[PDB]
């Protein structure tokens, strides 16, 4: 936090299509800055 | 609402008129040694079997339509068979949210009546609920016990507005 | 006492010409506030005196563009561009400067015949 | 807008008490102070009664002094002047007007309309 | 005498971010100077708040567009004001505000304050009015005219005024009043804070905590509240561009910091941002 207040969020072991529908570029998801991984959607 | 006064719960407790005096929140004996921030007295009359219904975690149709105590209740409920007190039917004792202190204003009004001929069970029973508010703020209503001088810098047992402890000041 | 008196009694006039009335004063009308005050009342025949002006600088509500302030010293003047028939009644000149509130006799306006 | 209302007429005799009404509408009587002012038919106005804002009471005329009092009610907002020994100078339409003080939110300055609003007025008749 | 002069046109809605406004002192002392999580309802940070004009300022003057819409109260209200003159000196609370349900009224005097519950029969226009009082008496209302009549006044209360004006305001500093009105259990709670502000017409960034003024026991339900303002009869209402901001509270702003003296210098909102939630989870600001 001493360096910037910008953060990323990892939804572990879920599909990037299911993340936006998750009630829980923060909420509404983004075509830019979305990544898939064996650990989850980043 | 009772404030700016010195309470004497010992005298009230001594009276034998109160059929039931058990306090759910606290013990009656300890009341004198304790001080309360505010006191609210709610007085009314019920059927008599609603006393069981009228209690913390107790429900009754008349109580639900009229008055329901909060799940947690730090107070006293004093109910007594006021047939002798209320001996006289009385069409004014008309039994017509469940939030603390529920409120209300075909006609919703309903009729009722009791007479000395009627059975004692059906006759009214008087109830007074004393709710003690403890906001941990300056308490206006305290017990009758008189205070004592203050000491400092020595290991002493103390008491302030009803909170007790041992230590140095 | 500020002696107020309207010199004329009647004023028959033909349509379309400035006309006015003089309102003399024995002593000055200067007010303590430093601003002069004036008042004029128009009473149409059989009507209450309609306040033409409570102040010369600010005339009363409902005054025709005709009536405008003017005058020479003690004499006042309600200048008119083109006279209208309705002004055929009594006239009064008042000063709200002092508490006694002394008034003149009054003046009557008529149509030339 | 400002209006004024008054009584109709009076029938009296010399040396007898008479009562004449006045009221200020449009601007409430509180908004200004009534000056009970009297005149003859087409004559100068006599300052019979002036409700001084500074004194907050009715002061009488020097010409006809010792001849008048007043009676007013606040709940009914009815104001009457109890005059006496009326004359031909009084035998005319009684026009009563009021002096008003206008100021912004603060009391920076108070105006003196002297006689702001006028009404129909009241007549008077004196017969021996 | 209830005289109606308000117009019948709405105002173009305006908004502005709160910038962390709406944090107040709960309960007794905590001098630890360390965080203390709490679960109570506040105004979420960076949530936009409307901006009503009591006397809609349009064109040459705003006096031609008097407008004081009736706003819903909801769970609670954050009411912010910066009016120079106390045109807004009252408040009304109730579920219907029509001769039923024992509505609640609050009025502020030039040197006092009176709260009452009389099941008021409100006139269609909630105004008060002010008059001049004849001899050696300045402006003062002869009678209140907020409502048609009061009925039995179940609850009464009088005390010192809530609003303070003794502060000497200059051309730079103008007072800002913040109030949090809440209705929990049988208690109606008002947490007020008055402070000078000069940066902008809006609410400058910073922090400040609202101390409690009173805790009135009133057994009434509040759904809609219509800001009551004593329309100053400048025959003919007038206001120095009087405006007020209304925000609706939500049940989450948790972490609270304390300093050496015992003041809430900073706070966090766990649900605002993922970083804020991380800060809440660790119970640390950094
Ligand atoms: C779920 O993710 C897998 C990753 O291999 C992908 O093949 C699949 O299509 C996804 N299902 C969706 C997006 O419904
Ligand atoms: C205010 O924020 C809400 C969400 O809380 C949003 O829907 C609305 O459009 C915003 N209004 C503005 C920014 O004027
Ligand atoms: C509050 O504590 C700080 C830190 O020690 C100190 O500088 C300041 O003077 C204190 N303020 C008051 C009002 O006690």
């Amino acid at each position: 936090t001493n360096t910037s207040n910008q953060v990323a969020v990892l939804y572990q072991d879920v599909n990037c299509t299911e993340v936006p529908v998750a009630i829980h570029w923060r909420v509404y998801s983004t075509g830019s800055n979305v990544f898939q991984t064996r650990a989850g959607c980043l | 609402r009772i404030s700016n006064c010195v309470a004497d719960y010992s005298v009230l407790y001594n009276s034998a008129s109160f059929s039931t005096f058990k306090c759910y929140g606290v013990s009656p004996t300890k009341l004198n040694d304790l001080c309360f921030t505010n006191v609210y007295a709610d007085s009314f009359v019920i059927r008599g079997d609603e006393v069981r219904q009228i209690a913390p975690g107790q429900t009754g149709k008349i109580a639900d339509y009229n008055y329901k105590l909060p799940d947690d209740f730090t107070g006293c409920v004093i109910a007594w068979n006021s047939n002798n007190l209320d001996s006289k039917g009385n069409y004014n004792y008309l039994y017509r949210n469940l939030k603390p202190f529920e409120r209300d204003i075909y006609f919703p009004l309903q009729s009722y009546g009791f007479q000395p001929t009627n059975g004692v069970g059906y006759q009214p029973y008087r109830v007074v609920v004393l709710s003690f508010e403890l906001l941990h703020a300056p308490a206006t209503v305290c017990g009758p016990k008189k205070s004592t001088n203050l000491v400092k810098n020595k290991c002493v047992n103390f008491n302030f507005n009803g909170l007790t402890g041992t230590g140095v000041l | 006492d500020i002696v107020m008196t309207q010199t004329p009694l009647s004023s028959p006039v033909t349509l379309g010409q400035p006309a006015s009335i003089s309102c003399r004063s024995s002593q000055s009308l200067v007010h303590s506030d430093g601003n002069t005050y004036l008042s004029w009342l128009q009473q149409r025949p059989g009507q209450p005196p309609r306040l033409l002006i409570y102040k010369i600088s600010n005339r009363f509500s409902g005054v025709p563009d005709r009536f405008s302030g003017s005058g020479a010293g003690t004499d006042f003047t309600l200048k008119i561009s083109r006279v209208e028939a309705e002004d055929v009644g009594v006239y009064y000149c008042m000063q709200v400067t002092q508490f006694p509130y002394t008034f003149g006799q009054g003046t009557k306006l008529e149509i030339k015949r | 807008q400002v209006r004024v209302v008054q009584s109709g007429a009076e029938v009296k005799n010399p040396g007898a008490s008479v009562k004449v009404s006045c009221k200020v509408s449009g601007y409430t009587l509180t908004e200004l102070s009534i000056h009970w002012v009297r005149q003859a038919p087409g004559n100068g106005l006599e300052w019979m009664g002036g409700f001084d804002p500074e004194d907050g009471e009715t002061i009488y005329a020097q010409k006809f002094q010792g001849r008048v009092t007043m009676t007013e009610d606040t709940s009914t907002d009815t104001a009457y002047m109890e005059l006496s020994s009326l004359r031909s100078d009084d035998t005319a339409v009684y026009y009563c007007a009021t002096a008003g003080a206008i100021t912004g939110t603060p009391r920076n300055f108070y105006y003196y309309y002297g006689m702001d609003v006028w009404g129909q007025g009241t007549t008077v008749t004196v017969s021996s | 005498q209830c005289v109606n002069l308000t117009t019948r046109t709405q105002l173009p809605p305006a908004y502005t971010n709160s910038f962390t406004r709406g944090v107040y002192y709960p309960d007794k002392v905590f001098r630890s100077s360390v965080l203390h999580s709490t679960q109570d309802l506040f105004l979420p940070f960076f949530s936009n708040v409307t901006w009503f004009h009591a006397i809609h300022v349009s064109g040459t003057n705003g006096t031609k567009r008097f407008d004081n819409p009736v706003l819903p109260f909801n769970d609670g209200v954050y009411f912010a004001s910066t009016e120079k003159s106390n045109i807004i000196r009252g408040w009304i609370f109730g579920t219907t505000l029509d001769s039923k349900t024992q509505s609640l009224l609050i009025v502020n005097n030039a040197t006092n304050v009176v709260i009452k519950v009389c099941e008021f029969q409100f006139c269609n226009d909630p105004f008060l009015g002010v008059y001049y009082h004849k001899n050696n008496k300045s402006w003062m209302e002869s009678e209140f005219r907020v409502y048609s009549s009061a009925n039995n006044c179940t609850f009464e209360y009088v005390s010192q005024p809530f609003l303070m004006d003794l502060e000497g305001k200059q051309g730079n500093f103008k007072n800002l009043r913040e109030f949090v009105f809440k209705n929990i259990d049988g208690y109606f709670k008002i947490y007020s804070k008055h402070t000078p502000i000069n940066l902008v017409r809006d609410l400058p960034q910073g922090f400040s905590a609202l101390e409690p003024l009173v805790d009135l026991p009133i057994g009434i339900n509040i759904t809609r509240f219509q800001t009551l303002l004593a329309l100053h009869r400048s025959y003919g209402w007038t206001a120095g561009a009087a405006a007020y901001y209304v925000g609706y509270l939500q049940p989450r702003t948790f972490l609270l910091k304390y300093n050496e003296n015992g003041t809430i210098t900073d706070a966090v909102d766990c649900a605002l941002d993922p970083l804020s939630e991380t800060k809440c989870t660790l119970k640390s600001f950094t």
